[PDB]
């Protein structure tokens, strides 16, 4: 069976600049090599076959080169809807992918749009109180967030879920909350949520009152 | 050839 | 337009059989082979065989020898996928496709039962007060297996919506999706989110009020 090196595993790069994947198979292929683009919760998408031939209605900034056993695939502009993993194929004998590569897209700093939501009557009824921190469109990554209640920070009970890359804007968003028994949630009256990268010094805070 | 690509 | 339509995700028992269907149209289905693809979580994509659907013969990659089948119904321009004494190994997502591909199926392998998602609306109370647009959410709680799909007005407010991918404790998954509309089209027009949990067969359906 034919293996494939694909290179690298993850690829950062701007927008705007062109990025190179290559895939080394164990024997020669003959140009028999597919690149192939996948986001998550989609099918593949057939960018690149016969190491250079676009699919129909592929942007020309997509292009592939090689032959023999050394073969790449260029983005001559990345832009935001390019974020996927991206894997080669060969089928000069049977199929074989490479490993993939997962692409990080850089882009300017950009500081979320933050909403506190406080936790529904349906939830309270039964016992439990979420309380719910969207923080929209922000850059780079690596965000934090506080939670205070009554003005005094709280870390137990803190799920945080990011997003994949906006495939808009290049931004991340995220999804903090904060789970309490009922009881503990009426018996205090301030809650807030707090955003820092520290690039801006000042958090973002939003925060509600029981009262 | 070898079956891939040309399809749309 | 050419498309390829899988059926929806899937809760099976180790042991069990699943069969997976796969719904072509937009082209000469006898034309192009049908092949199948599996993506492990966190892995990437991994060849299974391909079926000739022309002749019907299934040609399968070294890993996948003896539990599963590739069928054909080419009257209805159909391919399947059938998974025999299922393992833990074969909880992933699987697509069929050539050029162009179907959306997937994603399949787990648990002796867990079903749990539809409880949904609980997201809406400022009395502390956000507004601006020149406002954000709503939806907390997806406590349901097994994956996936779920929100819809926002039946698909009118589709843009501007962003999913929060879902996390695993004790036993069951939390998601939550927001979507951000202007001011002046809520709380004075109705936004509902809507909540499909297929492995249920079920459909939460929540009113966000102010
Ligand atoms: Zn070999
Ligand atoms: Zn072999
Ligand atoms: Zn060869
Ligand atoms: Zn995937
Ligand atoms: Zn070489
Ligand atoms: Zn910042
Ligand atoms: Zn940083
Ligand atoms: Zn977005
Ligand atoms: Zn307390
Ligand atoms: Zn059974
Ligand atoms: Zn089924
Ligand atoms: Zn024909
Ligand atoms: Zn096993």
């Amino acid at each position: 069976d034919i293996q494939m090196t694909q290179s690298p595993s993850s690829l950062s790069a701007s927008l705007g600049d062109k990025v190179t994947i290559t895939c080394r198979a164990s024997q020669d292929i003959n140009n028999y090599i597919a690149w192939f683009q996948h986001k998550p919760g989609k099918g593949p998408r057939l960018l690149i076959y016969y190491t250079s031939t676009l699919q129909p209605g592929i942007p020309s900034r997509f292009s592939g080169s090689g032959s023999g056993r050394d073969y790449s695939f260029s983005i001559r502009n990345l832009e935001p809807e390019d974020i996927a993993t991206y894997y080669c194929l060969q089928y000069d004998n049977l199929r074989t992918f490479g490993g993939g590569t997962k692409l990080e897209i850089k882009r300017a700093d950009a500081a979320p749009t933050v909403s506190i939501f406080p936790p529904s009557s349906e939830q309270l009824t039964s016992g439990g109180a979420s309380v719910v921190c969207f923080l929209n469109n922000f850059y780079p990554k690596d965000i934090n967030v506080k939670w205070k209640i009554d003005g005094s920070e709280r870390q137990n009970g803190v799920l945080n879920s990011w997003t994949d890359q906006d495939s808009k804007d290049s931004t991340y968003s995220m999804s903090s909350t904060l789970t309490l028994t009922k009881d503990e949630y009426e018996r205090h009256n301030s809650y807030t949520c707090e955003a820092t990268h520290k690039t801006s010094t000042s958090p973002i805070v939003k925060s509600f009152n029981r009262n | 050839g070898r079956g891939k690509g040309g399809k749309g | 337009q050419i498309q390829l339509v899988q059926s929806g995700p899937e809760l099976k028992k180790p042991g069990e059989t699943v069969k997976i269907s796969c719904k072509a149209s937009g082209y000469t289905f006898t034309d192009y082979s049908m092949h199948w693809v599996k993506q492990a979580p966190g892995k990437g994509l991994k060849w299974m065989g391909w079926i000739n659907t022309e002749t019907g013969e299934p040609t399968y990659a070294d890993d996948f020898k003896g539990r599963f089948a590739f069928s054909l119904e080419t009257s209805a321009t159909t391919a399947y996928l059938q998974i025999n004494n299922l393992k833990n190994e074969d909880t992933a997502t699987y697509f069929c496709g050539r050029d162009y591909w179907g959306q997937g199926t994603t399949l787990t392998v648990s002796s867990a039962k079903t749990t539809p998602p409880s949904v609980y609306p997201l809406a400022p109370g009395c502390g956000d007060t507004t601006g020149s647009s406002v954000t709503l959410g939806c907390l997806v709680k406590g349901y097994f297996p994956e996936s779920v799909t929100v819809t926002w007005n039946s698909g009118s407010l589709s843009s501007s919506v962003h999913t929060f991918p879902a996390l695993l404790q004790s036993g069951l998954y939390t998601m939550s999706s927001s979507v951000t509309v202007p001011s002046s089209t809520w709380p004075s027009q109705t936004v509902t989110c809507s909540v499909a949990h297929p492995a249920s067969s079920t459909t939460v359906d929540k009113k966000l009020e102010p």
